[PDB]
């Protein structure tokens, strides 16, 4: 422990990037921390109420490693992922179905869409790879919504429903990132 | 291709998605053929044409892009959490469009096609390029439709019914789309 | 493992050293299974548990480390030419412990185990992790005992006798050690 | 040769990192020299009296290449080195026994322990790899002794002998890096 | 299009690196442009009169990719290129003969000598790889001539003819980079 | 060599060009033998000797060099578009000679050989080293002679006749050359 504060000391989690009554997520970037830049590693921790859900999402450049430290977590994950194929028809959109535990590791690739629901006041550890200025783009919810950022006029064109349908549903879920597992 | 002439000259793109309204072809990864081009093995070269009055439907790349107009009048839009970004593209007008963004472009009114040259700078699966389209098409649905009703209803809180019809169509000859506008 | 499911979910660490007083398990290297995780192929993930009143004997890594306390009360010590460095570790308290240092930690008095999560960033033999322990144990002696009497006596100038008994034991169930202190 | 001092000129060996009546070792780091940083190469030269010994040691990040330019050198080298094994029992601690000459090259990996004795007033050339801030940690002798830096109380715990035995022997060899080959 | 000039806008071709009545070549380096450095990509465009020739040449570190956007181009290219051979006699100096079109791509390695003649007022697109401070060293013509920079006394020694022959011929072609296809 | 002892000690250079007036030998690429030296797999080590009153004919490397005089008196010359660069080399005198330059050195008057140690830092074909010599020799012509009369006459505008005799000889035992000077 000691006292001589100086020679490459330490780093801990001050604040969530995201805090909702549903959960929290602390996150150190090599942009914030002085040690890290040098590894190209993102630190992250989270706190998920015995009920939350991480809203459908992807990291633009980060392949996240996630060990479940406390609890049991259901992992949902999508991806199209292997072009060493001579066309598209070939490769497919498979769904990654999996729930973890107290020793489980899960790697989340750079642009893959996933969510985790809570099946315990579950604590998650995740180390961020290739992570020099990575965006946590969100496909659902209120915040961090990209969709919502697609204009009325592209929307129609972009999914049967138009300004109406499209515009409105995104607007239903007045929550954020972490959300009601409210299973049905 | 494969085990053919180890040269530094290629002429066969691979057509991923194809319809008559536009095209999208991929140049084979550099090193396939030769043991001589293993640097750039993590770099794909893309070509993309379309015809006048088109919308390239929304999608995001895992890969860092480079976009070059090898002939045409464009309008590019990159989209985030707090806003959209909006620039009209032109011959030469080359832009950097970094990993992950969800992007959609168009061809405006001035008569002809738009040929785009796209440069990909890869890193998840080096060399390896992949674009997740938002919506649904003939033989490649959406991505949002990969999880289930459960996981999805949860997220909007309006049913797998409402949510579906708005999210799940079959945009016919569609990745590349036409308009009145 | 090997040629099994190409997934992004793993659950079988490899136990390198094992006794009942503590444990030290290695997560298989990322890319083994799949052709899908070749980035991180030069990255190992480590787990290390022990029980209350323990000393992780001295050793140095070839690899750059990351240390995370996934539950516990620690005391870390990195050691150099001009001094030792001394910090007490805690939940979350994560530290960077760079290639080569000789390091030794402990679990203090507050009742329970210490589970550590270690992140390795590899470069001699990429992905490849290796820790040289100072001293001697049951089936893996010291490193200093690899050269000979000659080469060693030379170096301290006190005989292969004196030098041995001080350098060469068989710390029984020992990498991970218990105390009175 | 000329005169117009400017355009990327030159670099030579001013001083040993280490000078003892037994030997010398000159060393340019990409931290000192302006050209180098750009290759990630450490320059080094040495001077070993027809009797010296490089005290048991390792480079924390540097894989050294060593061509013996003048003389004949006995190379001693230790290592455990191949985990593509499913446990430890498996891989072993082998000893690298080898003496060089006037054309011999030797690569010294990042964390491997070795020494060279002199079998001639032998001159050694070595190019340092991956060498952005590399430590020459020493296991013997007076200086650069890490061991000596392990406290009395960990010592016992760490090798049969305790404060006594351990503490004292390190203290015997009042030399430094280069030392009496004083063969027996 | 819009107006809010700021957030990573754009970049275009202001001036040729080289302009002769025969052709032009525009070129953005990651040294000039702020986006680029980050990819390690050189932008380049060119303009070749229905008659020009790119004078025999090589890029010291750049492997150029060249798609022919407008026209038809004859590509000439030299190289010795595969030492996984146990001597030299083994590998050979082959000539890369090829003319392109409206869809042809050509990769030009780091130190290879090539030229293109014009078989149309042909427009060429080329993306520069590994290109942090790359030199366009020229073997012919007036400018950018390295040869010409080899002294009279090394010249003789260097090719049958001496100061005379060598010195003089280089001096014949009073042109530059782009030059008379003047086919014969 | 090949599949032999995976060690960190080598002793067999490969002789690329060979005559009695000088020599030029290449150390096998690091990783050949072992699966233990895959870092430096993109690094070649070169050795070059000659005897007193010699000119290493002009050539350029694709690779970044490091030059060390392991015994001798040198004179180095790197050559560009606007000038030549001129420095006299000496024991220890080590220099950085970056990819592509066309370079030529000499051994002056002070009695003995020049042994050079060259360090290559590779990138087109990693590890892979290649030097294009300007002129012509017994069994390896020039490079400028690879294209044709057409393509060449074009470039100087003096015939494939004039151009040849000045460009195309057979410098006998020549890469490494002797003088009166």
């Amino acid at each position: 422990t000691l006292s001589s504060q100086d020679k490459p000391f330490n780093l801990r989690s001050r604040d969530p990037i995201y805090s909702n009554n549903y959960g929290k997520l602390y996150e150190i970037t090599p942009e914030k921390n002085s040690q890290l830049r040098d590894l190209d590693i993102l630190l992250n921790c989270l706190q998920m109420n015995e009920g939350a859900l991480f809203v459908p999402h992807y990291n633009s450049r980060a392949t996240v490693i996630l060990v479940a430290n406390e609890g049991r977590a259901e992992v949902e994950l999508v991806g199209l992922e292997q072009q060493q194929q001579q066309g598209l028809e070939s490769m497919q959109l498979r769904r990654y179905a999996a729930t973890l535990s107290e020793g489980d590791i899960i790697v989340i690739p750079s642009s893959f869409p996933v969510a985790l629901k809570a099946a315990s006041d579950l604590n998650m550890v995740g180390i961020g790879v290739n992570a020099e200025n990575n965006e946590r783009n969100f496909l659902a919810g209120h915040k961090e919504n990209v969709i919502r950022q697609i204009p009325r006029q592209v929307s129609d064109l972009t999914f049967p429903g138009s300004g109406e349908e499209v515009e409105e549903l995104l607007e239903n879920q007045k929550e954020s990132y972490f959300v009601d597992g409210q299973p049905r | 291709a494969q085990n053919n002439p180890y040269l530094f000259r290629s002429n066969k793109f691979l057509t991923l998605f194809k319809n008559q309204h536009g095209s999208l072809r991929l140049l084979q990864r550099f090193n396939e053929d030769t043991e001589k081009l293993e640097n750039l093995r993590d770099y794909r070269v893309l070509e993309y044409c379309s015809k006048p009055n088109t919308l390239l439907l929304p999608h995001h790349s895992d890969s860092d892009l480079l976009v070059l107009v090898l002939e045409g009048q464009a309008i590019l839009v990159l989209v985030n959490p707090d806003g959209r970004d909006t620039y009209k593209l032109d011959q030469g007008d080359a832009i950097k469009i970094q990993a992950g963004t969800p992007f959609y472009l168009i061809n405006p009114d001035n008569n002809q096609n738009l040929r785009i040259l796209k440069f990909a700078i890869t890193f998840r699966r080096p060399g390896t390029v992949e674009d997740f389209f938002l919506s649904s098409t003939k033989r490649l649905p959406s991505y949002l439709s990969a999880f289930s009703k459960n996981f999805l209803e949860a997220s909007y809180d309006s049913p797998y019914d409402e949510i579906e019809q708005t999210l799940l169509q079959e945009e016919q000859e569609g990745v590349i789309v036409k308009m009145p506008k």
